[PDB]
């Protein structure tokens, strides 16, 4: 006699799947919802290249740390890549004021341009040529940060500096300067003449007075003295006013800045790979369609949700028990 | 499972069928073979693909940057951020996992339901012109050529056209 | 769908019925009409209303104030807050959307199940006093006046009261 | 519920049955008694236990320390922490509550389905050799000794073996 | 022949609904779970009015910026509404110390009462009425903050000021004061005799000594001078001690404060609408029954969960297939 | 006639369960997913005891507040328990710099060992035994912090102190010191002699110069003077260099520290209970197997997710209709 039968598909699939009530259910077809794949590279973020600092910290890069790679015209970036512990930070040991907020500010920049603001050759009443250290060599000879000037007494006096720069540019600019904190009154007298000394800086926003701090300290890179750095954003058509009787680390170069967005500083040993994404990870970029991933927490961009699992498999086919 | 079909009254699936998920197996004078039910296979596929795409597309993803920007005298804020990150990972992990479990179960139950509804489609088509073997198979009380079986699959099976012949063989053997 | 009723053996719903969600359509000697099965309709209404009230009431809402209180040298903390806000938004959006999808499916399937349970209720009352047309409709083997039908609805139908009438009435038709 | 069995055509459960969750009650000339369907009961136990253990084990827990470490001039940051903590509390509360509700419904319906598939297995075994009383019980049109009911549970019930006798008592009771 | 048929409801409904497996499903009835409605008004939060400073910053309002409100007496409020950029902040240019934390403190107040703590008539050895400026105009005439006093030398002396106030009130009070930072020694001398000057402020908790920073600065409202403000909470039975030989911006009025809760500062251009809610938004209030909303992220009160969706529709009825 | 019946389990269970569509459904068996039980005790975290300060703050404990119980040094702890308002904080009134960051640092410690770095017997040119106060009473007699030394002029001179300590240990050490702020110049001269005074502290990282601040203040414990404390972490093979003109509160004892993890400070009135857990609460420890709990928000360890509910009951059995 003749017959018709209803039944269902079956195959060679070893693909398993879990269920609220059942485990290891072999199935016809399945799809992993968890993304686990990256390209192992650092890439542009949406067609905007990142700022890749090699052995330089942000400080060392902004200031002209001579042991750091020579400066590159890079007008635009989406995020900054630093290594975990850059070898070249401050050649002359010291500190950077409000450094993290500056790094955050600089994490993503729409326009950036190094600009000469006060020529080293215009400090006629002071020594602008001896402010040099073996800890900061340039071309084998002792030197110093390249965008900033360490002023010394000329002949045997340190006349009171009064100097100002007006931002005649059409963009905000980041201005950097510093104090030297010497070890003793002898060193103080030797470098400047003046024993009790100050540096005051004024802006439509800033009203600062820095006084160096003489103190006996441990040697760091053979030096016990310290350099302390400061910064501001000078508005267009605004001016900055420096006055100092000593210990002044004066500006020479500053930076035109345009900010339209924020990102962060990414810590990565990877290197650029001529690439574009919407999700960058320290281990590589992600071409992101999946709703979840398990690559790395510290991401920048439009990424899947980071999750702690090794597999998220959705059953699409049906039970397959051969 | 829930509807008792797939791993129930139908003990096992067909390696033979390849063109679809649910289907028919016929055997007559022209020979035997498999043929998948177009409609139910496509509907099941559309529903499942829609499920996966719903689970995927409802995710809101916006730009975020992270992120270790605090110094060694800002470790309380660092801890606060840690508690936030870890909290979100815990939420997304738990929800993703449970979503996959629950929805997988519903998917399997969906296949069960589909197969049962197919069996009821054929059952409701032939009625007493054939015998229910309880194996998921129907024993025809009459001659059914390829056009006739393709008309069972089509949902176009003509019951009156065979009512009497089947009637005869039924009152011959069904007692 | 899942129970093979609503978009299955019942090809279509009834504009005619107004009194409820699930019901009966009769046509006898006295005429035709619709009548909604109140009990099961009330059960469905209470269940769905309870579902919605659960989706609304389980929500814990407490006072929160937000919130842009950081200056331009606190933008790291500002970003921390941004990540927090956006994270919670993504969580709530995804969960709400998916909740709505899953529960919508469950609701439709709930109606399906209810209808099937009703058809099977009637099935269990009449048995061989009627033929299952497979239409969701029953073809009566005996006389059923309005008062006969309300007892199908009441669930008080006496099968013996017609068992013999149907008997004679059946093999007369069994040509 | 969804399958119309447990609190449906079967009004109530059996205090008498103890050996399992789903089972049978028989009464013949040898006497009456209960016997629980071992297999489906164990399937159900493994399934529900796996459900609960999955709801517990999928939880990711990591070390956290909380946490009131901000002073009276850092109250904005404390407020950020507060928004975070309360946010997580809200998420976890809503998700836990709704999860318990949904999975409870699913569990009850799982029981419903199991019982119903049991009932249908028997129904499809007996067919017209017995009457469906609509209470979940079957009245045999023939004598069924212990070994026979023992064959009803086995899924090996011989329908032809009794078809004639059952027919006899059916058309005999049929006026 | 007789017939019975089981079936289901259907209607004229056009309401669609989505499902995990099916889209655009027409349905008998549905209920939106997403709230989208606001009243476009600013309202009370649980029967407590907000503090609505119209064109004043919190600073301009606390200190008596003359262009600000004739003192908006509000003994009690639930939140503060500021505009995005209030025209009236500090009339005399400068800064407010720990300003944001102060605004947060003042965001929600149970009792607030302005009280005179040091009468202007008690500056017998100093001129207490010439501390007036064109940067702080009232009615075309030069003026100053109304709750704070710019003390200037009388004749040609600035004797050392010693003053103390004991909080005999039963409530904490917010005390405000300031320093003037001049541009040059000439301005310093003209305003205050003494060239080297200080201001010490003492409390059981506070131990402050401020020194002016004379420095050349850019002009703000035509001025290069700066005003820097400071504040504390003086506990009951505690005293506050000011000592100064110059540059003192002294308290006259202070504020009784009772705090029982916290909120935040809301930025809105709107106006009060004589109204009550439990959920306020910068765009308007929410009468909140739904569990989700898409109005605005920056809310205050017991609000629904903010969500990025245009509709959350729950099927209540059944399929309505035309 | 003979009969076969399908049915299901039933019993006397009164356990209810709620369902998305049904409430108070009596059921065969159920399992609560919500943890509600604690042991009412303070316990170890992973077999590591907490540091329990009973009536001393972290400051009072670190500096040797004589009113604090002198107890057996605890080289290791997993978290710290303070009371909400400890009776003994700073005996001599004043402040602690970066105090919360220090408490956070000390919240979880792998090794802690008190160490003498500058013996009291080595201040031969100053009085190291008169630096004593009634606000810091020991055995009914006036005293001072025990790990720190209040140096006063001897006879009528205060020679300039120059002191250094080189960390010859293999572990970082926490070093603490302070400044004294007198009420007037008369007291300044009386205690020290020199009128204008400083304290410089130098490290490979630290460059500090503190100047006392004279201000008239309210009396706290009968005193208007103030003590201000400071700290650092001294790396191995680094040295710390103090120079002082007067007002120096010098180190005597410092602390060897090893940190490998972080926790926090818990506020609890409870007591140790010779007990171990992985989840501690201020109200007691939790035996955590359940995924949710409702005990307390402020937890330390691997805890269930805190939730605001009285009940999370899962149905395992089936409907139980009487
Ligand atoms: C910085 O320099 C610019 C340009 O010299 C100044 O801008 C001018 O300001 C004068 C008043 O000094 C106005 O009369 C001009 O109309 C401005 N010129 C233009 C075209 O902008 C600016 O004022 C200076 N800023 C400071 C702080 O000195
Ligand atoms: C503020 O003024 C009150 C009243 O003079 C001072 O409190 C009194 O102080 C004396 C001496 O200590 C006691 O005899 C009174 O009983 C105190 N009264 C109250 C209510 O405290 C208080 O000391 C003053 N504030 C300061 C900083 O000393
Ligand atoms: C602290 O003392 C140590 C012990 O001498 C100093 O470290 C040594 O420095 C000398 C050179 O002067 C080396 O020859 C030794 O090998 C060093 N020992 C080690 C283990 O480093 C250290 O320089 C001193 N620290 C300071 C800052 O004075
Ligand atoms: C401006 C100046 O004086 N530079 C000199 C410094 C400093 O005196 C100290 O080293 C600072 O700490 O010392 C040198 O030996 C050096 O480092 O090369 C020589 C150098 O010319
Ligand atoms: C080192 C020292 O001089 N201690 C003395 C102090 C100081 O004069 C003040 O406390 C400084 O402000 O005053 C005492 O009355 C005290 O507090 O018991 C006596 C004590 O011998
Ligand atoms: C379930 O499947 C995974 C994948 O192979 C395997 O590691 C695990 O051991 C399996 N469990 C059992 C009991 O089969
Ligand atoms: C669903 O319906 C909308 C109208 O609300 C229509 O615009 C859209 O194309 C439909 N979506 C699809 C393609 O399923
Ligand atoms: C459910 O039971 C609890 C405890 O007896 C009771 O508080 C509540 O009123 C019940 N709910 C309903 C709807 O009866």
């Amino acid at each position: 006699q003749d017959q018709i039968c209803i039944g269902y598909h079956a195959n060679n699939s070893t693909e398993q799947v879990d269920t609220i009530m059942e485990k290891n259910v072999t199935v016809t077809h399945a799809q992993d919802i968890l993304e686990k794949k990256h390209n192992g590279k650092l890439c542009d973020l949406d067609g905007v290249k990142p700022l890749i600092l090699r052995d330089c910290s942000v400080a060392g890069w902004l200031l002209g740390n001579p042991m750091c790679d020579e400066f590159i015209n890079v007008p635009e970036w989406s995020y900054i890549v630093e290594k975990a512990n850059p070898v070249n930070d401050l050649c002359y040991p010291g500190d950077f004021n409000d450094y993290e907020e500056l790094k955050h500010l600089l994490s993503r920049i729409n326009h950036f341009e190094k600009i000469q603001i006060i020529p080293k050759s215009s400090w006629s009443s002071h020594e602008a040529s001896l402010g040099v250290s073996s800890a900061c060599p340039y071309q084998g000879k002792s030197s110093f940060f390249r965008n900033v000037v360490w002023l010394i007494k000329k002949d045997s006096t340190y006349p009171t500096i009064k100097r100002s720069y007006n931002n005649t540019n059409q963009e905000d600019l980041l201005v950097l300067w510093g104090i030297h904190h010497p070890n003793d009154a002898a060193e103080q007298t030797k470098l400047y003449q003046n024993p009790t000394t100050y540096i005051s800086v004024g802006t439509s926003t800033l009203n600062q007075r820095l006084v160096p701090r003489i103190a006996t300290r441990s040697k760091v890179k053979g030096l016990s003295g310290r350099m302390e750095f400061f910064w501001t954003i000078l508005k267009p058509n605004d001016a900055i006013n420096f006055e100092s009787n000593g210990n002044f680390i004066a500006p020479e170069y500053a930076y035109k800045i345009v900010k339209k967005g924020d990102s962060t500083i990414m810590k990565s040993e990877l290197e650029y790979g001529n690439c574009n994404t919407k999700c960058q990870t320290p281990m590589g970029a992600i071409n992101s369609s999946m709703p979840f991933h398990n690559i790395h927490p510290l991401t920048i961009g439009e990424c899947p949700k980071y999750v702690k699992s090794n597999r998220l498999v959705l059953a699409i086919g049906l039970r397959n028990s051969p | 499972g829930l509807f008792g079909a797939i791993a129930g009254f139908i003990e096992g699936g067909w390696q033979g069928m390849v063109d679809g998920w649910y289907g028919y197996h016929h055997s007559n004078e022209q020979g035997s073979g498999y043929a998948a039910d177009k409609e139910s296979t496509q509907k099941a596929i559309d529903g499942v693909t829609n499920k996966v795409n719903s689970i995927i597309d409802k995710m809101n993803t916006q730009f975020e940057a992270v992120g270790r920007e605090f110094n060694n005298l800002e470790r309380r804020i660092e801890n606060l951020n840690k508690k936030m990150e870890d909290g979100f990972l815990d939420v997304w992990t738990y929800n993703a996992e449970l979503l996959v479990l629950m929805e997988n179960e519903r998917t399997l139950d969906f296949h069960d339901s589909n197969v049962k509804n197919l069996y009821d489609k054929v059952r409701l088509q032939l009625r007493d012109n054939a015998k229910e073997l309880g194996n998921g198979c129907f024993e025809f009380y009459h001659k059914c050529d390829n056009e006739c079986m393709e008309s069972v699959r089509n949902g176009t099976y003509d019951y009156p056209q065979y009512s009497e012949e089947a009637r005869l063989k039924r009152e011959e053997i069904s007692g």
